[PDB]
């Protein structure tokens, strides 16, 4: 009852028969915005299907050495679908999200992950090594698209912060003698209600091994992790003609 | 004596304003209502006389 579950939203599907529960981020679900809170006149489009579906990002790969990930979203599907064709016409933005992902593994394989949300995960560098030279981290590490960017010093989140409190944020754990997949849900985290979806990037997806992978010979040892994702409640604004950037 | 009718129906003698307009209460700017499409005729707000 609680293990297995189903997820239908759009045309698209998804099962699962080894899960947990599901998780809602900082206790409440999306929603659409409110006459009272917008401020813009213009009527928005709320197509509800072409939109709000799953779409599936990249399969990475979980080796013994590894340290981590990020993904920024909604950076991950300005270049996907209607939802990314729409994104670049309009200049306003709102949604939720939902987020699955998964790992499988056999009984014999051991590790752990953590599915961690955080809102406004800005990137700090390493100002040199020394501390006195400044810098600022590029373009590709801030938006780095969907094939996602790696982590070089997971234990302080590359930003001054350590990873063990990044459980105050919702989070999920894969061990893989228990479960093989998180879902989380997500609504719109900002002080505005509409914002872009281009420049601003509202929240960030980790993924940081633990308890790292281990096996005996003879095993499989590929153990890839793919990252799937839905919009929910969309909503945009502002016309005008396609920007890419 | 005000005998003549010039004098009855004179003008003369009015300390009183016409106003055409009056004040009015705006504690708030004004709260933008719902609209949809119209395709009609006679009816053209864009068109005005400067």
């Amino acid at each position: 009852s609680d293990r297995v579950a189903q997820l239908t939203i759009g045309n698209s599907t998804i099962t699962t028969q080894e899960a947990a529960n599901i998780i809602v981020g900082y206790g409440e679900w999306p929603s659409y915005c409110s006459d009272s809170d917008a401020t813009a006149v213009d009527k928005p489009t709320r197509p509800d299907v072409s939109v709000n579906r799953f779409y599936t990002l990249d399969t990475k790969l979980w080796e013994k050495s590894s340290k981590g990930w990020y993904w920024k979203f909604p950076d991950v599907l300005t270049e996907t679908g209607v939802f990314g064709q729409n994104a670049q016409f309009h200049y306003l933005y709102r949604s939720g999200f939902c987020i699955h992902v998964q790992c499988n593994a056999s009984k014999f394989h051991q590790g752990a992950l953590l599915v961690a949300v955080l809102p406004e995960y800005v990137i700090g560098t390493v100002a040199g090594g020394t501390g006195t030279e400044d810098t600022h981290p590029p373009y590709k590490q801030t938006q780095p698209g969907a094939d996602g960017f790696e982590l070089q010093h997971p234990y302080v989140l590359d930003a001054g912060i350590p990873i063990s409190q990044l459980t105050v944020c919702p989070h999920q754990w894969i061990n893989l003698r228990t479960n093989n997949c998180a879902t989380i849900i997500v609504p719109y985290i900002n002080a505005l209600p509409f914002d872009s979806a281009l420049n601003h990037c509202n929240f960030g997806l980790l993924v940081v091994p633990i308890s790292p992978l281990d096996y005996d010979q003879g095993a499989t040892p590929v153990i890839p992790i793919t990252i799937t994702l839905a919009p929910m409640c969309s909503e945009f604004a502002g016309l005008r003609q396609a920007v890419t950037q | 004596g005000d005998r003549v009718a010039d004098v009855i129906e004179s003008s003369i003698g009015d300390s009183v304003s016409r106003a055409l307009t009056h004040a009015l209460p705006a504690p708030t700017g004004q709260n933008t209502q719902v609209s949809s499409h119209r395709l009609d005729t006679g009816k053209v707000p864009a068109l005005q006389a400067a």
